[PDB]
C-alpha cells in the first residue's frame, strides 16, 4: 500500500491509500413542454364540458 | 403453507424435488413470475438474483449460488486454481492446463518444449501429441478454449482394459455445509484404451452419450454405469484396498478445497436471500491411485437409480432446514 | 469559504430536512433559537459551519434552507417545532393540495404554477452568498411532489444556475412503508428527467433503514421518525467534510471529482456503522470498516461482491488515527472480494474528523467513540434499478394507472422515453462491471 | 383544508345518510347539538374535512339533504342526530319520484336540481381547499338514483377537476320495493361509470344475508341492514377522518385503487360481524375476518375473480407488527387471487381510534373483477324485462325512448366484459 495527500489539522485529517495502480434544455424549451402540457389538460376538459353539453 | 415456483423445466432434479414438495402437502406450487414465494428453482442462465430478497415478509431461498459458476465453467476454473493461493499454481489434483484464447500460449509453448507430451483441448475435443495441431483446432473455433494433460496412465477396470471418471454429487447448504452424497456413480468407457490412436475418440472419452453412440453398451454393467458398491469390492479384490482409503479421502479433499475457495465471494450468510445448490464432481483416477479433478458442473443430472434418494435429500437438508415441517450424506467438516 | 443551499422536496425531503437541520445545531452547538455561544464573530465570518448557516447581526444562525411541499400540514410542523425559531418565512413554502402522488400533476400542472416562486425564495438565499457553490436536494422517488416537482425544479436550476454543483438525496422507494402503488412510474419519470440535472446522487431504500433500524435498533415497527433519525446521521456524515475543517470533500465539485468518473453513472453506495440501539462493547476501526463490506449496513441491498467499484471513499468521524485504518483496510482486502475496474487505482480516500458523531437526546441511537460512511461507487447499485425497472414493465404492460398522468397533460410517450432511458442506464452499468 | 361536501338523496340516501353522521359525530365527540365533548385531540385534528366551525366553536355537518318528497327529511329532522345540520340544507320537493329513474333525472328532479346546486355552491365557496364530494343513495328507487345522478351529472360540470365518490346501494329480489329496480340501477350505472372516480357498491342482497346468516337477525330491517352500512362507511371513510399516511384523501385513494378510468367500483367489508360481543378479538382473526366472502357487502365472491388493489384499514390499539404480519400472510397463502401485474396492490393502514362499543375493527375495500357478477345480475334482470319492454311505459310517459335502455344495457355489458377481460389478463 501506499499513503499520500495526508493532511491534518485540529479537527481531523485525511489521506488516500492506493492499493495498486491501474491497468441542456433552455427557459423556452421548458416552457414549450410546461404549456404543451397545459393545452392538453384544457383540451381534455373542453372535450368532457361539451359532452356534458350534448 | 410454504410456497415455492419452477423456473427450469429441463431439470431432471427438480422436477422430482418438487414432486416431493408437493407430496408432502405443506408446500404449494405457484406461477413461473409470481414473486411472492419461499423457494425459486431458478433458470440455468441469468437467474435475477438482484429480484431476490426484497419480498416483505418472506424468506427467500434460491437453489444456485450466485458466482458459483466461476468453479463450472473450465475456463474460469482453470484461472481460478492459478489465481488464488488456497488452490496455487502447485496444486497437486489439477491436471496442467493452459487458458488459449482464439491468453497464455507462450507459457504453454515453454512447459510443452520442456517434454509422454500428449494433450487435450476443450471447450468438441481434440487429442494430440503435436501442439501445433492442438492451437490450429482452437483457432478454427470462435469460443474460449482450455487445454491440459492428457492423463496417459489412467487406471483402467478389468476385464476391458476399460477407462473411466468418478461423479460425485456435492450438496452445499444456505449454512455452506458442504454435503457430500454417500453414493457415487463411474462412466466407464467400454473399449479397450488404446494409447497410439488419440483419433478414436470412444476409448479416450467416457461421457455417457458418447459411449451409447462404441459398439459395447452395456456390456459389463449397465448403461457403462458401476456404482460404488461394486468399485469397492473390485478394489478389494484387485488391488487389496477400499474405495474411501484409496481415492475417496482424496476426493473429499477436493472438494472441500475447491467450495473453501469460494466460499467467501458466495456465502449468503448475511444476504437478504439464501442459496443453496447441487455440484457434480467429475474426478479421474491413475495407476497410482491418485485422483485428479477434471471438472465441476453446476447443473448436473443424476444416476436414474438414485434420483428418489438424493432428490429426497435435498428436501431434508437444503429446503425443509429452512422451512420445517410439521443420513444419506457425508458432511465434509470445514 | 464557499455556501451551500439545501433544498427539500415533498413530505420525505421536508422531514428528513428536519432532522437533518436538528442534529447539524446539535453538532454545531447551535440552540434551538438559533444563537451558537461558540461563534466569537457575532454577525458575520467565513467558518466552515457558515457553508450551511448564515448570520443576522443578532447573532442568529439561520439555515441556508428551503422547504417546499404542495401541501401544508408537514411544513407547519417545521413553522412549530423545536427549530421554528432558525427558519424565517420566507424558506418555507406550501401549495393548497398535493400532487396526489402522480408525477405529470407534481410536474406539469402544480409545478407550472409554483416553479417561480420557489426560484425566488432559492434566489432570496442566493444573493446572500459570496460564492455558492450549489445545492443539495432532498426529496422521495415515489412521491408526486418528490418525483415531479423535484425534477422541474431541477431542470430550472440548470438553467439559472448553470455552473452550480447539483447534489441530490433521494429516498427509494419500499412497498412496506409506501404509501402508493405507482411509486415505480413517479421513480423512472423523475430519475429520466433529472439524470442530466444531477452531479451526484445518494440514493437511500427504505427497505434498508427499516431492516436496519428492525435488526439494530430492536424496533418491531420503524416510523418516519426512526427511519428519519438514522438517514440524517448519514447525511450529516456525507456533508461534514462542508461543515468542517479538513481536506477531503471540502467543495460540491469534489464529490463528483472523488466518486463520479462518468457522469451518467452518478449514483455512490453509501455503507453506515455502527447503528447500535441505545438501550443497549465498543467496536475498532478494523470491526466498522469490516462492516462497510457487509450489505445488512448498506444504505441500498445489493451485492457489491458481483460488480466492480469505481471509486471509494471511507469517512471516519471519532477516536480514528491512520494507522488503524490502513491496517484495517489491508486485512480486508486479504479476506474480501473488492475489484476495481481496470481503468481506476484500487484505493481508498479517508477523512476521519475527530468529534464522534452526536446523538439526538432521547433518540434510537447509542453513542458511539467511532463511527464510518463508505461511499463506494458500485455497478452493484444496479440492482436496485434493473428491481425498479421490472415493476414498471409489469403495470405498463398493461397501461395501469397510466390515464392519471395522461389526465394531467403528460403523453404516453414519456412513459417509454424515460423508461428506455432507464434501459440505457442498465446497459451503462453493465458495459462497465461485468 | 381538505374539504368534502357530504349529499344524500332519495329514501335510502337520506337513511343510511344519517346514520352516517350519527356514528361519526360520536367518533368525533360532536353531540346532537353540534359542541365538542371528547378527550382527545385527535378527534378535533381533521374534523373540518366534514364538518363547518359555527360560532361559539359549533361544528355543522358539511351535508346536503335531497329528496322529492319531505317524508324522508322531515324524519331525519326529528331524528336524533336531526337539529345538527344546517336547516338551509334540507332541499325538498313535494310530487315524489314514484321509483322512477326518468322522474327523478328528466322530470320532476329537474325542477329541484338547480336548488341543491345553490346549496353546493354555498358549500363549495367556503371551503378552504374543496376535495370533492360524497354521495349516498340507492340505485333502485326514482330520487336517489335518476336525480342523485343527475346531481352528480351538474357537479362534475361545475367542478370538473374534483373528485366524485359514492356509496350506492345496489338493488336485489331478496329485498326489492318495486319490479322496476333492474331498470333504474341499470340506468344509472352507466351514470356512474362515466361520472364517479369512486363507488362503494353497496348490494343489499349481501346485507340482508349477513344480517340473517351471521348476525342471526330472523327478521332483518331497513334499519337493520343500516346499521352495517353506516359502519361500513366510518371504516372506509377512516383515512379521511383521522391523522394517516395512506389513502389520505379522495384523490390519493383513487390513484392508489384505480388502475384504470371504468373500474372503479369497490367491494367494501367489515369485521367484526358479531351476534348480540364482549370477546376481545385478535389481529388474525380480524384479518381472516375482512378478507372472508361472508363479511363483504356486495354479495360477490372474490374467489371468483381477481384482486386489482386492496385498501385495508386496521382501527384500535394493536401490534402494527402483527397487522403487517397477518395481511403480508393473507397476500402471500393466496396470492392467485391478485393480479401480478399490479405489484404490492394491497395497502394497509391503521387508526388508534376505534368505532363505538369496540376495541378493534377491521375494514375492507377491494376493487376485484369479481364485482362483475354484481352487474350480471343486474343485466339478467334487466334483460329478463325489456325483452318484453315490460314496465316500460312508465318511463316512456316522462318523454324517454327505448333506445336510451337499448344504450344503457348495452353500456353495463360493456363494462362486464370490460372486467371479464382483466380477470385473464
Ligand atoms: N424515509 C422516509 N421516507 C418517507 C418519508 N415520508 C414519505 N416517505 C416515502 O416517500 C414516498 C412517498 O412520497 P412523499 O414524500 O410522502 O410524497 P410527496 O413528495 O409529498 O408528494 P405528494 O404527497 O404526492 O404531493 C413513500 O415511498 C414513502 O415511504 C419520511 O419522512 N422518511
Ligand atoms: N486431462 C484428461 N485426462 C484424461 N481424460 C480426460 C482429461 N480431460 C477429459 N478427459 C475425459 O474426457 C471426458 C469429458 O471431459 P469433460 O469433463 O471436460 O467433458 P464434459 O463437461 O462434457 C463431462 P460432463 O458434462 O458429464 O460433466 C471425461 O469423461 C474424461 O474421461
Ligand atoms: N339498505 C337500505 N336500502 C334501502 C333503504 N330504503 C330503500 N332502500 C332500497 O332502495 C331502493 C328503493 O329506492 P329509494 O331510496 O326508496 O327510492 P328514492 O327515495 O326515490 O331514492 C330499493 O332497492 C330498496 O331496497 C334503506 O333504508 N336501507
Ligand atoms: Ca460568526
Ligand atoms: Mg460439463
Ligand atoms: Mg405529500
Ligand atoms: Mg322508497
Amino acid at each position: 500500500m501506499e499513503v499520500i495527500e495526508l493532511n491534518k489539522c485540529t479537527s481531523g485529517q485525511s489521506f488516500e491509500v492506493i492499493l495498486k495502480p491501474p491497468s441542456d434544455p433552455s427557459l423556452e424549451e421548458i416552457q414549450k413542454k410546461l404549456e404543451a402540457a397545459e393545452e392538453r389538460r384544457k383540451y381534455q376538459e373542453a372535450e368532457l364540458l361539451k359532452h356534458l353539453a350534448e | 403453507m410454504y410456497t415455492f415456483v419452477v423456473r427450469d423445466e429441463n431439470s431432471s432434479v427438480y422436477a422430482e424435488v418438487s414432486r416431493l414438495l408437493l407430496a408432502t402437502g405443506q408446500w404449494k406450487r405457484l406461477r413461473k413470475d409470481n414473486p411472492r414465494f419461499n423457494l425459486m428453482l431458478g433458470e440455468r442462465n441469468r437467474l435475477p438474483f438482484g429480484r431476490l430478497g426484497h419480498e416483505p415478509g418472506l424468506v427467500q431461498l434460491v437453489n444456485y449460488y450466485r458466482g458459483a459458476d466461476k468453479l463450472c465453467r473450465k475456463a474460469s476454473l482453470v484461472k481460478l486454481i492459478k489465481t488464488s493461493p488456497e488452490l496455487s499454481e502447485s496444486c497437486t489434483w489439477f491436471p496442467e492446463s493452459y487458458v488459449i484464447y482464439p491468453d497464455e500460449r507462450e507459457v504453454f509453448l515453454a512447459a510443452y518444449n520442456r517434454r509422454g507430451n500428449v494433450w487435450i483441448a476443450k471447450s468438441g475435443i481434440l487429442i494430440s501429441s503435436e501442439a501445433s495441431e492442438l492451437l490450429d483446432f482452437i483457432d478454427e473455433q470462435g469460443q474460449v478454449h482450455v487445454i491440459q494433460k492428457y492423463l496417459e496412465k489412467p487406471l483402467l477396470l478389468e476385464p476391458g482394459h476399460r477407462k473411466f471418471d468418478i461423479r460425485s454429487w456435492v450438496l452445499v447448504d444456505h449454512l455452506y455445509n458442504i454435503y457430500l452424497y454417500r453414493e457415487g456413480v463411474l462412466r466407464t468407457s467400454s473399449e479397450p484404451y488404446n494409447s497410439a490412436n488419440f483419433q478414436d475418440k470412444t476409448c479416450h472419452l467416457t461421457n455417457h452419450c458418447i459411449q451409447k453412440e462404441s459398439k459395447n453398451y452395456g456390456r459389463y454393467e449397465e448403461g457403462n454405469e458401476m456404482f460404488f458398491e461394486e468399485f469397492n469390492q473390485y478394489l478389494m479384490d484387485a488391488l487389496n484396498t477400499t474405495l474411501e482409503n484409496s481415492i475417496l479421502l482424496q476426493i473429499k479433499h477436493i472438494i472441500r478445497s475447491c467450495l473453501m475457495c469460494i466460499e467467501p465471494a458466495i456465502s449468503t450468510k448475511h444476504l437478504h436471500y439464501q442459496s443453496f445448490q447441487l455440484f457434480g464432481f467429475d474426478f479421474m483416477v491413475d495407476e497410482e491411485l491418485k485422483v485428479w479433478l477434471i471438472e465441476v458442473n453446476g447443473a448436473p443430472a443424476c444416476a436414474q437409480k438414485l434420483y428418489a434418494e438424493l432428490c429426497q435429500g435435498i428436501v431434508d437438508v437444503a429446503i425443509s432446514s429452512v422451512f420445517p415441517l410439521a443420513s444419506i450424506f457425508i458432511k465434509l467438516h470445514h | 469559504m464557499r455556501e451551500c443551499i439545501s433544498i427539500h422536496v415533498g413530505q420525505a425531503g421536508v422531514q428528513i430536512g428536519n432532522a437533518c437541520w436538528e442534529l447539524y445545531c446539535l453538532e454545531h452547538g447551535i440552540q434551538p433559537d438559533g444563537q451558537m455561544p461558540s461563534d466569537k464573530t457575532i454577525g458575520g465570518g467565513d467558518d466552515s459551519f457558515n457553508t450551511f448557516f448564515s448570520e443576522t447581526g443578532a447573532g442568529k444562525h439561520v439555515p441556508r434552507a428551503v422547504f417546499v411541499d404542495l401541501e401544508p400540514t408537514v411544513i407547519d410542523e417545521v413553522r412549530t417545532g423545536t427549530y421554528r425559531q432558525l427558519f424565517h418565512p420566507e424558506q418555507l413554502i406550501t401549495g393548497k393540495e398535493d400532487a396526489a402522488n402522480n408525477y405529470a400533476r407534481g410536474h406539469y400542472t402544480i409545478g407550472k404554477e409554483i416553479i417561480d416562486l420557489v426560484l425566488d425564495r432559492i434566489r432570496k438565499l442566493a444573493d446572500q452568498c459570496t460564492g455558492l457553490q450549489g445545492f443539495l436536494v432532498f426529496h422521495s422517488f415515489g412521491g408526486g411532489t418528490g418525483s415531479g416537482f423535484t425534477s422541474l425544479l431541477m431542470e430550472r436550476l440548470s438553467v439559472d444556475y448553470g455552473k452550480k454543483s447539483k447534489l441530490e438525496f433521494s429516498i427509494y422507494p419500499a412497498p412496506q412503508v409506501s404509501t402508493a402503488v405507482v411509486e415505480p412510474y413517479n421513480s423512472i419519470l423523475t430519475t429520466h428527467t433529472t439524470l442530466e440535472h444531477s452531479d451526484c446522487a445518494f440514493m437511500v431504500d427504505n427497505e434498508a433503514i427499516y431492516d436496519i433500524c428492525r435488526r439494530n435498533l430492536d424496533i418491531e415497527r420503524p416510523t418516519y421518525t426512526n427511519l428519519n433519525r438514522l438517514i440524517s446521521q448519514i447525511v450529516s456524515s456525507i456533508t461534514a467534510s462542508l461543515r468542517f475543517d479538513g481536506a477531503l470533500n471540502v467543495d460540491l465539485t469534489e464529490f463528483q471529482t472523488n466518486l463520479v468518473p462518468y457522469p451518467r453513472i452518478h449514483f455512490p453506495l453509501a455503507t453506515y456503522a455502527p447503528v447500535i440501539s441505545a438501550e443497549k462493547e465498543q467496536l475498532s476501526v478494523a470491526e466498522i470498516t469490516n462492516a462497510c463490506f457487509e450489505p445488512a449496513n448498506q444504505m441500498v441491498k445489493c451485492d457489491p461482491r458481483h460488480g466492480k467499484y469505481m471509486a471509494c471513499c471511507l469517512l471516519y468521524r471519532g477516536d480514528v488515527v491512520p494507522k488503524d485504518v490502513n491496517a484495517a483496510i489491508a486485512t480486508i482486502k486479504t479476506k474480501r472480494s473488492i475489484q476495481f475496474v481496470d481503468w481506476c487505482p484500487t484505493g481508498f480516500k479517508v477523512g476521519i474528523n475527530y468529534q464522534p458523531p452526536t446523538v439526538v437526546p432521547g433518540g434510537d441511537l447509542a453513542k458511539v467513540q467511532r463511527a464510518v460512511c463508505m461511499l463506494s461507487n458500485t455497478t452493484a447499485i444496479a440492482e436496485a434499478w434493473a428491481r425498479l425497472d421490472h415493476k414498471f414493465d409489469l403495470m405498463y404492460a398493461k397501461r395501469a394507472f397510466v390515464h392519471w398522468y395522461v389526465g394531467e397533460g403528460m403523453e404516453e410517450g414519456e412513459f417509454s422515453e424515460a423508461r428506455e432511458d432507464m434501459a440505457a442506464l442498465e446497459k451503462d452499468y453493465e458495459e462497465v462491471g461485468v | 383544508m381538505r374539504e368534502i361536501v357530504h349529499i344524500q338523496a332519495g329514501q335510502c340516501g337520506n337513511q343510511i345518510g344519517a346514520k352516517f353522521w350519527e356514528v361519526i359525530s360520536d367518533e368525533h365527540g360532536i353531540d346532537p347539538t353540534g359542541s365538542y365533548h371528547g378527550d382527545s385531540d385527535l378527534q378535533l385534528e381533521r374534523i373540518n374535512v366534514y364538518y363547518n366551525e359555527a360560532t361559539g366553536n359549533k361544528y355543522v355537518p358539511r351535508a346536503i339533504l335531497v329528496d322529492l318528497e319531505p317524508g324522508t327529511m322531515d324524519s331525519v329532522r326529528s331524528g336524533p342526530f336531526g337539529q345538527i345540520f344546517r336547516p338551509d340544507n334540507f332541499v325538498f320537493g313535494q310530487s315524489g319520484a314514484g321509483n322512477n329513474w326518468a322522474k327523478g333525472h328528466y322530470t320532476e328532479g329537474a325542477e329541484l336540481v338547480d336548488s341543491v346546486l345553490d346549496v353546493v355552491r354555498k358549500e363549495s365557496e367556503s371551503c378552504d381547499c374543496l376535495q370533492g364530494f360524497q354521495l349516498t343513495h340507492s340505485l333502485g328507487g326514482g330520487t336517489g338514483s335518476g336525480m342523485g345522478t343527475l346531481l352528480i351529472s351538474k357537479i362534475r360540470e361545475e367542478y370538473p377537476d374534483r373528485i366524485m365518490n359514492t356509496f350506492s346501494v345496489m338493488p336485489s329480489p331478496k329485498v326489492s320495493d318495486t319490479v322496476v329496480e333492474p331498470y333504474n340501477a341499470t340506468l344509472s350505472v352507466h351514470q356512474l361509470v362515466e361520472n364517479t372516480d369512486e363507488t362503494y357498491c353497496i348490494d343489499n342482497e349481501a346485507l340482508y344475508d349477513i344480517c340473517f346468516r351471521t348476525l342471526k337477525l330472523t327478521t332483518p330491517t331497513y334499519g337493520d341492514l343500516n346499521h352495517l352500512v353506516s359502519a361500513t362507511m366510518s371504516g372506509v371513510t377512516t383515512c379521511l377522518r383521522f391523522p394517516g399516511q395512506l389513502n389520505a384523501d379522495l384523490r390519493k385513494l383513487a390513484v392508489n385503487m384505480v388502475p384504470f378510468p371504468r373500474l372503479h367500483f369497490f367491494m367494501p367489508g367489515f369485521a367484526p360481524l358479531t351476534s348480540r360481543q364482549y370477546r376481545a378479538l385478535t389481529v388474525p382473526e380480524l384479518t381472516q375476518q375482512m378478507f372472508d366472502s361472508k363479511n363483504m357487502m356486495a354479495a360477490c365472491d372474490p374467489r371468483h375473480g381477481r384482486y386489482l388493489t386492496v385498501a385495508a384499514i386496521f382501527r384500535g390499539r394493536m401490534s402494527m407488527k402483527e397487522v403487517d404480519e397477518q395481511m403480508l400472510n393473507v397476500q402471500n397463502k393466496n396470492s392467485s387471487y391478485f393480479v401480478e401485474w399490479i405489484p404490492n396492490n394491497v395497502k394497509t393502514a391503521v387508526c388508534d381510534i376505534p368505532p363505538r362499543g369496540l376495541k378493534m375493527s377491521a375494514t375492507f375495500i377491494g376493487n376485484s373483477t369479481a364485482i362483475q357478477e354484481l352487474f350480471k345480475r343486474i343485466s339478467e334482470q334487466f334483460t329478463a324485462m325489456f325483452r318484453r319492454k315490460a314496465f316500460l311505459h312508465w318511463y316512456t310517459g316522462e318523454g324517454m325512448d327505448e333506445m336510451e335502455f337499448t344504450e344503457a344495457e348495452s353500456n353495463m355489458n360493456d363494462l362486464v366484459s370490460e372486467y371479464q377481460q382483466y380477470q385473464d389478463a
